[PDB]
RNA sequence: CGCGUCCCCCGCGAGCGCACGGGGUCGGCGGCGAUGUCGGCUACCCACCCGACCCGUCUUGAAACACGGACCAAGGAGUCUA
RNA sequence: GAGUGGCGCGGACGCUACGCCGCGACGAGUAGGAGGGCCGCUGCGGUGAGCCUUGAAGCCUAGGGCGCGGGCCCGGGUGGAG
């Protein structure tokens, strides 16, 4: 039973992973432009 | 490919009494339903020994 | 009357639902207890490690408790007592995998079979696939497959194995009561591996597949299952 | 008894009809008329018979009797059932479920039944 | 008596909701919402009144019966299915029809059916292509399209419409419905320079034209 | 007006060299000389168009001489664009290097 | 029975 | 018209050619029906490549299609009228069959008795 | 995720509905149909592709440059008694 | 389990028990052994209110089929008494 939980959690870390990841990416563009 | 013989997998046990005759193998009927549908053992060896032939069902004297 | 026979069927019908639930409810915590262990076991293994290179002393990990053996070589022109062993180890037909414990009295029943296997450390994701996938139980002689909890309850529910992740847990850390969790399990039947062996007669150390393969049977694990 | 002349009759009767790979009983009684121990009409204290009815329309039905089983003749008492196709396969539904006259035989005979009025039901 | 509000977890992946069942809780809130513990229509008949059953015992029955199936879940009818398209095929591209009487024509795509299958309307005036349906997988959408998303199609003119009756005569209703969406596309493709004739023109397969290295 | 299916040849069987499989077929799609080129061509359509003495019916109109064995682009062959072809009916081998035309109608552009 |  | 039967499958055949014995094309002697080969040297009976196939129980036909005819009904072989009511409760799955020495005017009667209990015969206008 | 109670720290709610859930269904379709076409795997003839030496026998080993066999019908060989 | 105290006349299939059914695993094979044959031949006791000059046996067949196979069933022709 614990495969939902457990699939629900990896899924919802991957997307805020990748969110941070494109925070990250704007970070640095705009280090670059300063 | 498996490395099993099959020198032993057919069973010699009887499944039935060679006996034709029709009140031995009526009874037959009656402890086949008795063998699996109680709990005894009893019904088991009795069913097992309907099927024996002759030599292996001596006459018990008094 | 009837008024009571209606209601006390109901109720025995209630009382059996509400003992699934509670036993699906700890098969859950069971669960998600061994999710804990896992990571605490997989952590300790590199924080050890790193505490040593710090010292800059060497963590010797230790040596695995658990093997997948694989059979990769023929039924034909085969050693009598290598027959014996490859059968007391449940390696009876070509591609056929089952997990061994390593103690002194296994490793050398492993050594004297090493043409004719392809073991080695299998993974805990190694584990997962093998057990669900492959994983059959050996229920009155019969290669019934693992599709619900109430086989392996059935079964192993006298040693605390209640479900699936009690045998895999049972497996990868190799407890007190893996004999009857390993000996449960029918031989698995994996296919060729996909991709191609490299030279099945020779050993793994000179360019082969035959003998020992410490993480490298993980490889092969996902290339036959 | 019954399952005793069962024991005698199951390979060894004269109604008995072996070919191409099927077993029938062409027994005056047997209906679904295969050779088995619930439908054959010689055996049992109870047995229903259907048959085509001595005129043209109508189905009999062939109850026998408690007393005479050793009594050939004032055994089988005859009832012929000359209706519609709805209230023949009534009649019989009635005859065996409400007097409680071997009822492994209550849908057996209503599709024979059936089949004979099927019969003797003009073609176009 | 209360009205079906819409599910409150959103769809995360395909058969995972978004919200655990402690999350869920407080979602629903139940910590508060708590809970405690035909036939004989009878007639008046002009000996008495009579009593009439309706689903009344059948007077046939066959000498033998096939026994009833067991019960498979996930088996709908094509009515329900779940409809699919691709990337390529949006409102307003221009496919080529491959396999019909009209093969090879490039045929303007109006809007996705109630039925998978793809209303098209490559002009009657050009392609002597009317109000049709298409499959997509015998429809190659080229990477070209005319901007429809301003049309306004007969709602009318529905998936029942197109399916076959049973010579055929032509109902003027189907004249009116072409000759309507005739007057919202012909001044559309005309927008785009040598379009008008690309339409009419045929798809074909020359010495050395090779599918798999055309992207088109 | 023009060609609507790609220049194929029944170039042989499924075959080890001592043992062929008559029910797959090899089509050497002209073209294509690459696994990396085959992509397009996988589960499309491939027809066997032959021509026989006794006339036989038509889908659309009159009854031709012309006949076909329908088949189906399975999976990709060896490593130069050849394709593993499965046909309703087992193909002669009086076909051999000749035109079967590979489709385009189980179309994924 | 707790669930009221 | 025809008598349907009461469910039609898909008769699946493991093989539909004959099992011709080995050397039964170059002799007369030698009729077409199959012996296995006892040689001591024999291809056929040590499974060569392109030789005479053996017959296995492998070959053996579905259990739920076996004696199935291609119309959906298995043969019975039916003598006299009296051979006919005992078919009329396997009306469906089962369908008769006339003897090739029943006369031609018995025949008149089992066919137009067969129509009346509305079961399939599978040579009905066989002598006329 | 109750309260009415039993300690060491601070026994049945009432329904619906959707379904990756103990093995496929469609509540979806379109074509051709009377001396010219429809199906018939089998069975007649034929062609192609791959495979394929001639059986019986004794033999360690037979396609053998081992022996029996031109061909066909009929007959023909573990019986009976103690 | 059971005691005694505090409107509708309705419900498919089945089970020749020597049958029916379910789940798992397995299947080379000379000499050789055993089993099962609703395989085949000829006579016998039974039995099918069997079949047959409105055409038995036989024999031929580019006919329809069936059985894994041994073989068998039909259609057509031929034939004249089982």
């Amino acid at each position: 039973p614990y495969a939902k939980t457990m699939r629900r959690n990896t899924i919802l870390r991957q997307a805020r992973n990748h969110k941070l990841r494109v925070e990250r990416a704007a970070a640095a563009l705009a280090a670059k432009s300063d | 490919g498996v490395d099993i013989l099959h020198n032993k997998d057919r069973k010699v046990w009887r499944k039935e009494p060679k006996s034709q005759d029709m009140y031995l193998r009526l009874l037959v009927k009656l402890y086949r339903f008795l063998a699996r549908h109680t709990n005894s053992t009893f019904n088991q060896v009795v069913l097992k020994r309907l099927f024996m032939s002759r030599t292996k069902r001596p006459p018990l004297s008094l | 009357n009837f008024a009571e026979l209606k209601i006390k069927r109901l109720r025995k019908k209630f009382a059996q639902k509400m003992l699934r639930k509670a036993r699906r409810k700890l098969i859950y915590e069971k669960a998600k207890h061994y999710h804990k262990e896992y990571r605490q076991m997989y952590r300790t293994e590199i924080r050890m490690a790193r505490m040593a290179r710090k010292a800059g002393n060497f963590y010797v990990p230790a040596e695995p408790k658990l093997a997948f053996v694989i059979r990769i070589r023929g039924i034909n022109g085969v050693s009598p007592k290598v027959r014996k062993v490859l059968q007391l180890l449940r390696l009876r037909q070509i591609f056929n995998g089952t997990f061994v414990k390593l103690n002194k009295a296994s490793i050398n029943m492993l050594r004297i079979v090493e043409p004719y296997i392809a073991w080695g450390y299998p993974n805990l994701k190694s584990v997962n696939e093998l057990i669900y996938k492959r994983g059959y139980g050996k229920i009155n002689k019969k290669r019934i497959a693992l599709t619900d909890n109430t086989l392996i309850a059935r079964s192993l529910g006298k040693y605390n194995i209640i479900c699936m992740e009690d045998l895999i847990h049972e497996i990868y850390t190799v407890g007190k009561h893996f004999k009857e969790a390993n000996n449960f399990l029918w031989p698995f039947k994996l296919s060729s591996p996909r991709g191609g062996m490299k030279k099945k007669t020779t050993h793994f150390v000179e360019g082969g597949d035959a003998g020992n393969r410490e993480d490298q049977i993980n490889r092969l694990i996902r290339r036959m299952n | 008894s019954a399952h005793l002349q069962w024991m005698v009759v199951r390979n060894c009767s004269s109604f008995l009809i072996k070919r191409n790979k099927q077993t029938y009983s062409t027994e005056p009684n047997n209906l679904k008329a295969r050779n088995s121990f619930r439908y054959n009409g010689l055996i049992h204290r109870k047995t229903v018979g259907v048959e085509p009815a001595a005129d043209g329309k109508g189905v009999v039905v062939v109850m026998k009797r408690r007393s005479g089983q050793r009594k050939p003749a004032t055994s089988y008492v005859r009832t012929t059932i000359n209706k519609n196709a709805r209230a023949t396969l009534s009649s019989i539904r009635h005859m065996i479920r409400k007097n409680k006259y071997h009822p492994d035989l209550r849908m057996a005979a209503i599709r024979r039944a059936s089949a004979i009025l099927r019969s003797q039901k003009p073609v176009m | 008596k209360g009205k079906p509000h819409c599910s409150r977890n959103p769809v995360l992946v395909r058969g995972i909701g978004r919200y655990s069942r402690s999350a869920m809780y407080s979602r629903k809130a139940l910590y508060k919402r708590k809970y405690a513990a035909l036939a004989t229509v009878t007639k008046p008949v002009g000996g008495g009144t009579r009593v009439v059953k309706l689903r009344k015992m059948p007077r046939y029955y066959p000498t033998e019966d096939v026994p009833r199936k067991l019960l498979s879940h996930g088996k709908k009818p094509f009515s329900q299915h779940v409809r699919k398209l691709r990337a390529s095929i949006t409102p307003g591209t221009i496919l080529i029809i491959l396999t019909g009487r009209h093969r090879g024509k490039r045929v303007v795509f109006l809007k996705q059916l109630s039925s998978g299958l793809l209303l098209v309307t490559g002009p009657l005036s050009l392609n002597r292509v009317p109000l049709r349906r298409t499959h997509q997988k015998f429809v190659i959408a080229t990477s070209t399209k005319i901007d429809i998303s301003g049309v306004k199609i007969p709602k009318h003119l529905t998936d029942a419409y197109f399916k076959k009756k049973k010579k055929y005569e032509i109902t003027e209703q189907r004249k009116v419905d072409q000759k309507a969406v005739d007057s919202q596309i012909l001044p559309k493709i005309k927008a785009v320079p040598q379009l008008q004739g690309y339409l009419r023109s045929v798809f074909a397969l020359t010495n050395g034209v090779y599918p798999h290295k055309l992207v088109f | 007006s023009g060609r609507l299916w790609c220049k194929a040849i029944f170039a042989g069987y499924k075959r080890g060299l001592r043992n062929q499989r008559e029910h797959t077929a090899l089509l050497k799609i002209e073209g294509v000389y690459a696994r990396d080129e085959t992509e397009f061509y996988l589960g499309k359509r491939c027809a066997y168009v032959y021509k026989a003495k006794n006339n036989t019916v038509t889908p659309g109109g009159k009854p031709n001489k012309t006949r076909v064995i329908w088949g189906k682009v399975t999976r990709a062959h060896g490593n130069s664009g050849m394709v593993r072809a499965k046909f309703r009916s087992n193909l002669p081998a009086k076909a051999i290097g000749h035109r079967i035309r590979v489709m385009l109608y189980p179309s994924r552009i | 029975r707790g669930l009221r | 018209a025809a008598l349907r039967p009461l469910v039609k499958p898909k008769i699946v055949k493991k093989r539909t050619k004959k099992f011709i014995r080995h050397q039964s094309d170059r002799y007369v002697k030698i009729k077409r029906n199959w012996r296995k080969p006892r040689g001591i040297d024999n291809r056929v009976r040590r499974r060569f490549k392109g030789q005479i196939l053996m017959p296995n129980i492998g070959y053996g036909s579905n259990k739920k299609t076996k004696h199935m005819l291609p119309s959906g009904f298995r043969k019975f072989l039916v003598h006299n009228v009296k051979e006919l009511e005992v078919l009329l409760m396997c009306n469906k799955s089962y369908c008769a069959e006339i003897a090739h020495n029943v006369s031609s005017k018995n025949r008149k009667a089992i066919v137009e008795r067969a129509a009346q209990l509305a079961i399939r015969v599978t040579n009905p206008n066989a002598r006329l």
